RNA sequence: GCAGUCAAGCGUUAGCGACAUUGCUUUUGAUUCUUCGAUGUCGGCUCUUCCUAUCAUACCGAAGCAGAAUUCGGUAAGCGUUGGAUUGUUCACCCACUAAUAGGGAGUCUGGGUUUAGACCGUCGUGAGACAGGUUAGUUCCUACUGAU
RNA sequence: AGAACUGGCGAUGCGGGAUGAACCGAACGUAGAGUUAAGGUGCCGGAAUACACGCUCAUCAGACACACAAAAGGUGUUAGUUCAUCUAGACAGCCGGACGGUGGCCAUGGAAGUCGGAAUCCGCUAAGGAGUGUGUAACAACUCACCGGCCGAAUGAACUA
């Protein structure tokens, strides 16, 4: 298959690929940092967002977390029992079950568990999940926020989004003088519908992030027992 | 009349629906197109089509080249700076222009039997002292049309060309009766004014006349080409 | 590389039993039948379970590769439109003159008839192709909906309704006056 | 051509107070003694210049396949100079016997390549064992447990000039 | 073109060299009033035939194409491509009307002229003699097609 | 252009090359038998529509005094060289992250990264460009440079015939 083969897209940017040596690196640091410190804790960050995640590790950047590739992790870790780094480690890593996120730290096991529970934070629909609450498009003019709020004083949607929402979202509207306009107000969310990928798109770009995200964790290891315990919060 | 408004009309009826789709589709197809189009656009059109396809190919290596490059990251006056910038002679044995036709024979007379008329039909530089004879006495004629006074010198430094008038022919090689005719006759080593460039000889006296020698070839260009011998 | 052995998997749901003879394909489901000729591609069928069906060619080549992954789409999109159906909608919008769209009965071949378009006089007229059902879309303001079984038939006719409104002498960009596709999916909605 | 295997030795004939010099042995293979014998000899003036003159062939002894019953891969490397210059090549080809592999890959360097026999100098053959030593695919697709395939479009030449019974493939 | 410049590649592997690139290449729509020795017979009438490197009509396409109308790439030879004008040479330019008044070869009735007619003005020579010009006078059924027995 | 040198025609029949005064062969009386050079073995054309390895889709390929419009180009085909990706999950496909000082500094009614332009930082990590594009008065809105969630076994890049 000489010719004819898939073309490329390429395009000049300035970033290139870290390749193995930031899997290395990760191997390193996780391999340091499961000795380094007494408690070693799995975090599941599947999607989770940025800020969100600086946040939390300024405020206990001296109980530093080491994160990467869930296979590289494991390895780390040690799939087996001859290959684990540190005796019964391979229980930690059979229950990460998301993406891990190993946290590496001293303070007790109360003191996590409390933290994980006493934090909650907004999130975005992520299909897959219940609908976190019924939400129907106003007719008439449109505006960015969906008009669940006081659509007075909101901003109307800008028209380059137009052929967004006729395409992307999959929502059925018309074009109008001024301002995006629907002939009737079209339902896109109903309490406990299980949401797909255009509804999550269409809450996003309306902003009402309804959903609540917060850290899952399943275990933990202790460095001196050398015993997991399941601990789990819902 | 009625400025830009076009884009305002776009903004309130916004892209048509199929518009985004087909220009979508359309440059999905463009690679099809070209490659087609590679085996069509035959004589006369493949050849301009893969010239044009070298020179795009060329320009997008030299692009990503210079965009590698800068992915790893003669002094001058303050006043010069941010403007613009063994004697043997450089064409030795230049090509034989034999005794032939160039002497081109014009008839004569209503009975064409009795020319003797032989025409140069080369360029050639007289300058004042031309002073046409009768013409019973046109033995050898120098068509004015390829007649040329101003020729293009130039020296291996700045690289900048000036017309200057022609001065005077001192050695045409070949037989240099051509040089008795001031024939150009390229291979031909002529006088210049180089009063344009100034250049000065050591004590203060200034230079503004230096020999050069025709590189290119009159006969078959409209222009005449010299280099400067210094 | 003349690859000795090639095939594809094809999964046929048990609402549909296909019959595979010399290469004239017929599909029946609940959806109504559906009928379908390759014999001009020369391939080979070949069952390998009551709900798998499996097709191979042998010391083929890259040309006749590529027909092998081309049959098993065609037949995937068949029983797709057996099963699920397959529904188009084509919105139009008109900027000054009010489009008009009817299904006259004339001769009984029922085309599509289109007037009042950018004020012309001419009727234009598209025939109603067999296998695809033509109904208004109603609730939905100036909004046509097409249905059928044969993928190839109701995309056929989506695009000849589309095209017998070009515009020609005119920018497209001031222009707005068509027929434009909406959306493509299925009758159901939501299987 | 139904090329055979002949052993091909030099001496490099003894100067004076040097008798029995170093002693090089080549395989090649050859439609006959003689082009065998030739090849040795382009190839002595190659690899270190001794003519013709100047040497002699020791003994030359036709070397029969070993086990010509058991079918195995071959790994074969190939130099040649058409149209360019000299470049390296590697093939793999399954056959009974090495010279049937040779043949194979002549043929197909003649098919593709237009290469000539005198172009194509033979570099190395050796016989694989074990599956993971062959890399490529148009080899490994024979290797596959327990393959099937049958014949399309089979035809039979026809004795007579016409027939009456139509014949149709066979199937 | 000349002399460089960057250098995809070949290099004795110090030199070459594809594409780009700098200098010739009245900055204030000013006016150059410029049009410089074509030594040759061709030039123009009608009709037919062939090409497309096509002007209109026809086809569709890309455009600050909003229309009118305009710029251009491509398909297309089907049918059309008219009329006056100089000569103190018509190696060519003007403008009536149309949608346009496209470019060539295969030469084939008419006029300059390609040639000895006879003469003249000046050139050149002691002269016959011929011209750097020029004017006058001019004479050049065999085979194939269309109808019929 | 020019020199010495070799062969044929010159002075020439014969087989083939559609035909060529310079090509390939070839030691010219009259006949018979058998074997050949050159050309071939679908018909004119006497001889297999012979075996075997592959290529060739060509809008007038290819069978062409081999001579140059000939250098590349084809998301056309067949075969090979080098460098990396790799079950510390191969390429490609669906989903999220794409941060914080920041709305950098001078230009200034607007340049929040995508009208001007100098470097392109440090904090931060699985990763973030004082930005690749689409589009906005102003962000805003969406994609990748780069990473992860599923997959699921070889893949991508430059060259040669």
């Amino acid at each position: 298959m000489p010719r004819s083969k898939r073309s490329k897209l390429v395009t000049l940017a300035q970033t290139d690929k870290k390749g193995r040596e930031n899997k290395e690196r990760i191997f390193d640091e996780v391999r340091e940092a499961l000795d380094t410190y007494r408690y070693v804790w799995v975090l599941h960050l599947d999607d989770v967002r940025t800020p969100v995640l600086q946040e939390i590790r300024t405020s206990w950047a001296g109980s530093k977390l080491i994160m990467g590739k869930r296979k590289v992790l494991q390895k780390a870790l040690g799939e087996k029992r001859e290959e684990e780094y540190k005796e019964n480690l391979y229980q930690l890593s059979k229950l990460c079950s998301g993406v891990t996120g190993l946290l590496f730290t001293d303070e007790d096991v109360n003191t996590v568990k409390e933290y994980f529970k006493s934090y909650v934070r907004s999130d975005y629909s992520r299909p897959n999940t219940k609908a976190p609450l019924t939400f129907t498009i106003p007719e008439g003019i449109v505006y960015s926020r969906g008009g669940q709020i006081p659509a007075e004083e909101d901003v109307p949607m800008i028209h380059s989004l137009e052929p967004t929402m006729r395409n992307k979202f999959e929502i059925p509207t018309k074009i109008k003088a001024g301002k995006i306009t629907i002939d009737s107000p079209y339902l896109v969310c109903t309490e406990g519908e299980k949401l797909d990928v255009r509804q999550a798109l269409i809450l996003k770009q309306f902003g009402i992030a309804a959903s609540e995200f917060k850290v899952k964790v399943s275990a933990y290891y202790d460095n001196d027992s050398s015993t997991v315990e399941s601990t789990n919060i819902n | 009349p009625q400025n830009d408004y076009i884009e305002r009309h776009i903004k309130q009826h916004g892209k048509r629906l199929d518009h985004e789709e087909r220009k979508r589709k359309r440059e999905a197809r463009e690679s099809h197109k070209i490659s087609e189009r590679a085996q069509k656009l035959t004589g006369w059109k493949g050849k301009q089509f893969a010239k044009k396809r070298y020179a795009e190919k060329v320009s997008m290596r030299k692009k990503i080249k210079a965009h590698e490059q800068s992915k790893v990251k003669d002094a001058l006056p303050t006043y010069l700076l941010d403007r613009e910038q063994k004697f043997s002679v450089p064409l030795p044995k230049v090509r034989g222009i034999s005794e032939e036709e160039m002497f081109k024979v014009i008839k004569t007379g209503k009975s064409r039997s009795k020319s003797w008329k032989r025409m140069i039909t080369k360029h050639t530089f007289v300058g004042e002292g031309f002073t046409r004879r009768p013409v019973k006495m046109e033995r050898i004629i120098r068509p004015s049309a390829l007649r040329q006074k101003k020729a293009n010198v130039t020296h291996p430094e700045l690289g900048v060309t000036v017309f200057l008038p022609i001065l005077a022919v001192k050695k045409n090689p070949q037989s240099p009766m051509y040089t008795q005719l001031g024939v150009l006759t390229k291979g031909t080593i002529i006088e210049v004014n180089v009063s344009e460039l100034g250049m000065v000889t050591a004590g203060g006296k200034v230079v503004w006349g230096k020999y050069a020698q025709v590189t290119n070839e009159p006969d078959r260009d409209g222009c005449v080409n010299a280099v400067l011998l210094v | 590389m003349k690859y000795i052995q090639t095939e594809q998997q094809i999964e046929v749901p048990e609402g549909v039993t296909v019959s595979i003879k010399s290469r004239i394909v017929k599909v029946v489901g609940p959806r109504g039948t559906l009928t379908k000729n390759l014999k001009h591609i020369d391939v080979t069928f070949t069952k390998v379970n009551n709900q798998l069906i499996k097709v191979a060619v042998h010391n083929g080549g890259r040309k006749h590769v590529a027909a092998l992954r081309t049959v098993k789409s065609l037949v995937d999109n068949m029983i797709t439109g057996v099963t699920k159906g397959y529904k188009y909608k084509m919105r139009y919008v008109y900027a000054h003159f009010p489009i008009n769209v009817n299904i006259v009965e004339k001769d009984g071949a029922k085309f599509i008839e289109v007037r009042n378009f950018l004020g012309d006089k001419k009727i234009r007229n598209v025939p109603v192709r067999d296998g695809v059902t033509i109904e208004f879309s109603t609730n939905v303001k100036d909004e046509i909906v097409l249905s059928g079984n044969s993928v190839e038939d109701v995309s056929q006719n989506a695009a000849d309704l589309q095209q017998i409104c070009r515009v020609r002498n005119k920018d497209i960009r001031k222009f707005l006056d068509g027929i434009y596709v909406s959306h493509k999916g299925f009758i159901t909605e939501d299987l | 051509a139904h090329f055979k295997e002949y052993q091909v030795i030099g001496r490099r004939l003894p100067t004076e107070s040097v008798p029995e010099p170093k002693l090089f042995r080549m395989r090649i293979f050859a439609s006959n003694e003689v082009i065998a014998k030739s090849r040795y000899w382009y190839f002595l003036q190659k690899l270190h210049k001794v003519k013709k003159a100047s040497g002699e062939i020791v003994s030359i002894n036709q070397i029969n396949e070993a086990h010509p019953t058991k079918v195995k891969n071959f790994g074969v490397w190939v130099r040649y100079d058409s149209r360019s210059g000299t470049h390296n090549m590697y093939k793999e080809i399954r056959d009974v016997s090495r010279v049937a592999a040779v043949e194979t890959l002549y043929q197909d360097m003649a098919a593709r390549h237009r290469a000539r026999f005198r172009s194509i100098h033979i570099l190395k053959v050796a016989e694989i064992e074990k599956t993971a030593d062959v890399k490529r695919q148009y080899v490994k697709q024979f290797l596959t447990k327990d393959l099937k395939f049958p014949l399309p479009h089979r035809v039979q030449k026809s004795t007579k000039t016409f027939s009456y019974k139509r014949p149709s493939t066979f199937y």
